[PDB]
């Protein structure tokens, strides 16, 4: 209930640049699973949290890179794998599937006593920029999901316990972080104020 | 505007306000895709395809169109949508109404790129018939929120002019090619979304003043894929 | 071999750090750029573009009736029309503007503004109005006479339907100073009022009702600092298809 | 068709070639008609001539060269499930009996 | 910092907010270290404030609204485990790039509170 | 069932070079064993996985290096050894054999808390290039194994638990990775489409 | 890669050390200085006053 | 001694990385090259053949 003021002298302009307007590396997914479906698969869609969804939808087209950092909390020497799978190749469905043994996709291997892993993914959209809002139809026949671009796909990561079935049981918690770099945006758009109702489209 | 076949005469010149800064530019220095010898007809498209006259009553709530959609049916550009699948074109929009000096009201011509629509109070995506209207165009059900949850109070970020019935009765907006890919498909993608929104409704001594509003569209510098080849 | 030792702060993970990384797919060439028109490089290239506010501030104004006020040739003698508190973070005539949605992300703001009005009456209609500014010290004016002693302008209808007003300076912060989770409201700054100089003159043909629309646009001295999150949406609502990727 | 299986995105131009192996006394004319990726395949001889068509006989040359202007392709994993989105139909290279 | 809200429960959604700075670190590591720049909205910190924060009469005499900095929150990241434990936390603060003004004589009589000067 | 397209602008040629066509470091062997035959011996043959066998047999002669990385998942301070044994010297057959004490062959020693070990092996073929397909006979008398070159040998690694027999028992899982470098190939050959039936020869 | 090894005294934490650190809020510009009168630079400028 | 600290992503093992290594048999000279005919340097020198 106290109303005060302060005179403010400023000269900074480069604080509001778009490159460090989006370099904050917020969290994008938090899910735990067990092992005694014994893994974790997650599409790399971006509109999962409303703190990041509204902040991203100010623009029309943009172009950046991933900088994915997986943080793991959960024991004798747990080794984990995060096999990236892009489009064109198939996704694993069981823990000992032969898609794990495939070399044609990228993979990491890391412990728990180590600091958590870090990779980055370049711009893999087949257009020149990501399409945030898609004003058309993916397909020719009438029932097409209005607002899904086939160029909007990125891939999906899969997290798996490497070790043998041990006589102890445990539960692994996985968090993902994503830091955009080298930002170039176009055509600014007004924000959405009415609350979201789904993740597939804009309804209210 | 003596352009090609037609000429919309007796208009206030106003301003050829470019959208951001640019021109259709004929797309040079691209040889890594679409090597099919683009035909690029120019003098066979510039006609000023006019639309159906609409009626703006007191309780009216606006209209909207899609630019690659509404021209699929009419003219030489309507034929060239079929038996072709890649194109690139810039547009020209001429919006003009008419009234007496005794009416009063305000309109707002605005053009949005990649304007994804939505439905009210459901969880089902809109159907194919809820988008592909064609020439006649559709109607806003909730104009205050633009049927996507975005506020109309911030909608002047797009290129726009103010048709004010005390001052003027015309507007002209030039749109360049706004797309991620250089060339695109007509039957499943619409870049721009032309829409008009009444802000202040009309008023007179009688009722049912029509104020007919006419929109004319003309492609500036179109091109297509290849159709004729040696071997 | 070189001799090395560790600092306190090894093995940690900041959220705002900046270091190089390992590419997941090396020797992968992205598609090159293209001259896409309408490029932005600084967030101040949005609030410099004009946008409308909500003049009709009273209750029971649902929908697009907040964007306009009506004066009557029936009865409008000397009464007040509207007033604008210059508080961005508070609800009112400046809540859901263009600058009222970017500045929610930040904490400290300072700069000058520019308001614009556009009258949309008939061509035969006349009438004079008055716009009076208020310094941030005192209170809002009540009558027509007490409002003239501030910075006032006299604007009619027959010559120009447009007018330009310059706001000299604003400021603001949030001031978490207590021990508990409290919200210290910022101080009251300025008033932008409008009174009726003369009653409306219309001919016997047109309608006896006119309209007003108020615009707003920030200048090139408007600066921002200390980006935070915005409470504009809410925490969460019920999502229909909450999980797609996981399954 | 065995190298491009290792990759995902392909783009370029091709070249088809035919080689007729009849007797030295044998004659006869044929026709090769190209199809743009928009429409459908031709059915009769007359409707195929309206595209890019060539007329090739036997008695002069037993060889012929045809240039494909452009192809493309991807796989487009866009759904939520393990689905295979088929690429769109592009082109037809037909051959009818002139004589 | 100021402007954003503080978490009150361990699984609050203020933890998931990205708009504020955060670190993540283990116990086998050496302990963490950050530094915070000058965030006072004046040009210098006001040690002794000879006025009132507010207009109405009951204002806490000697609290500057520019004197605030923020507050840190320390949280166990892990799941509820079938063992229970107790965590001890210590903080250290090292001032750098010092510029002072107007020296004042020290206080010899002992303090009695933390909110003001009484004896 | 959705059929879409995208125009693709590219200028990259150095993506399809042979040096980064084979630098992907796929997995080559996965075997676990126990300790309470108490070790692991493996010849360094290359045609063990069909993801790598078909990918390798496009060529006639090639020349590269190994870059062997052994990843170990499995405890008080386990120390492991990977004694490389080339040709000419004899292979160990028991855990405490005196071939382990021999210094004349290369060896490593590493823990489990460490990051996993990494070595590389130069070109040890006594010809100028490896012979993928051998169109002859190793020997003079008639029964020779058709398609085994005596120059095709490399060696074999042996993995052994260093520690004493402890009153606990355990099980060690060993994975091998191989990354070819400095690639020079010759005489390309069409791939095999009909499925393999054995590892010693080409049958169908 | 370069070859490295550790000293005795790694991972410790002195109380009078001096090393660089990580900024918690990078790209945050502080308010600039001002000519405030009565600046002191050395503690011996107090005991010289009577 | 020089002052050092670690990043997130230490001790990991990528599958597409590129760093130097330790030779298992140093001071071992391989057999030299030879002008073997039919050398390929780019995979596009196959699909150009009919």
């Amino acid at each position: 209930a106290i109303q005060t003021r302060t005179v403010i002298n400023q000269h900074g302009v480069s604080e509001t640049l778009v490159e460090n307007f989006l370099s904050r590396a917020a969290l994008v997914s938090k899910r735990s699973f067990e092992y005694k479906k014994n893994f974790f698969k997650w599409t790399i869609n971006t509109r999962s949290f409303v703190q990041l969804r509204r902040k991203l939808e100010l623009f029309t087209y943009l172009r950046f890179d991933a900088e994915i950092t997986i943080l793991t909390t959960v024991l004798p020497d747990l080794t984990l794998q995060a096999m990236f799978v892009p489009t064109g190749a198939l996704t694993p469905e069981k823990q000992d599937s032969f898609h794990w043994q495939s070399g044609s996709n990228a993979s990491v291997f890391f412990k728990i006593s180590d600091p958590p892993a870090r990779i980055t993914i370049p711009f893999m959209c087949i257009n020149s920029a990501y399409s945030v809002f898609y004003d058309g139809f993916a397909g020719f026949e009438k029932n097409g999901l209005y607002g899904i671009n086939p160029a909007d796909t990125i891939g999906n990561l899969c997290v798996r316990i490497v070790n043998e079935h041990q006589p102890v049981g445990f539960t692994v918690t996985v968090r993902v972080y994503m830091k955009p770099k080298h930002i170039k945006a176009w055509a600014p758009r007004p924000p959405r104020t009415l609350p979201y109702m789904s993740i597939a489209n804009a309804n209210y | 505007l003596k352009l090609g076949n037609s000429a919309i005469v007796t208009q206030e010149a106003a301003n050829y306000c470019c959208a951001y800064g640019e021109w259709p530019n004929y797309l040079p220095d691209h040889e890594a895709v679409a090597i099919d010898k683009p035909t690029q007809p120019e003098t066979a498209t510039d006609r000023f395809y006019t639309l159906k006259s609409v009626k703006w009553e007191t309780g009216s709530t606006g209209w909207w169109w899609k630019l690659p959609d509404a021209l699929n049916n009419i003219g030489m550009f309507g034929q060239n949508v079929q038996h072709h699948y890649l194109y690139r074109s810039g547009f020209l929009i001429h919006v003009q109404c008419n009234a007496t000096k005794f009416h009063q009201g305000a309109l707002l011509v605005v053009a949005i790129p990649e304007h994804q629509r939505g439905a009210h109070n459901t969880n089902t995506s809109p159907g194919f018939d809820d988008i592909m209207k064609g020439e006649e165009g559709g109607t806003f059900n909730h104009p205050y929120v633009l049927d996507d949850g975005t506020s109309l109070a911030c909608a002047t970020i797009f290129p726009h002019q103010w048709i004010n019935l005390r001052t003027n009765n015309s507007a002209t907006i030039v749109l360049p090619w706004m797309n991620a890919a250089p060339m695109d498909f007509p039957l499943r993608h619409n870049q721009w979304t032309l829409a008009i929104i009444p802000v202040v409704p009309l008023g007179t001594r009688t009722t049912s003043s029509m104020v007919p509003i006419t929109v004319s569209i003309a492609p500036m510098c179109c091109e297509f894929n290849g159709l004729r080849h040696a071997i | 071999g070189v001799p090395t030792y560790l600092l306190p702060g090894s093995g940690q993970f900041l959220t705002t750090d900046d270091h190089s990384s390992a590419p997941a797919l090396p020797c992968f060439n992205p598609t090159p750029e293209m001259h896409i028109p309408g490029q932005v490089r600084n967030m101040l290239e949005v609030v410099q573009v004009e946008s409308m506010m909500e003049i009709n501030n009273t209750e029971s104004a649902v929908g697009m009736e907040r964007l306009k006020v009506d004066i009557s040739a029936l009865t409008d003698v000397d009464q007040l029309l509207f007033n604008i508190p210059l508080d961005i973070q508070l609800d009112g005539p400046l809540r859901n503007t263009l600058v009222g949605n970017i500045s929610r992300y930040y904490t400290h703001w300072s700069g000058s503004l520019e308001m614009t009005f556009m009258f949309c009456g008939s061509f035969m209609a006349t009438g004079k109005l008055i716009l009076c500014y208020t310094p941030p010290g005192g209170s809002c004016p009540t009558t027509r006479e007490t409002a003239m002693l501030g910075t006032h302008i006299v604007w009619d209808f027959g010559l120009q339907s447009s007018v330009t007003l310059i706001i000299p300076w604003i400021s603001g912060s949030h001031y978490r100073m207590f021990n508990n989770d409290a919200k210290s409201t910022n101080a009251n700054v300025g008033y932008v009022t409008c009174f009726m100089q003369t009653n409306l003159i219309v001919p016997s043909e047109s309608s006896d009702t006119c309209s007003l629309i108020g615009f707003i646009a920030a200048k090139d001295d408007f600066s921002l600092r200390l980006m935070r999150d915005s409470p504009d949406i809410g925490q969460l609502d019920h999502l229909h298809a909450a999980e797609a990727a996981y399954q």
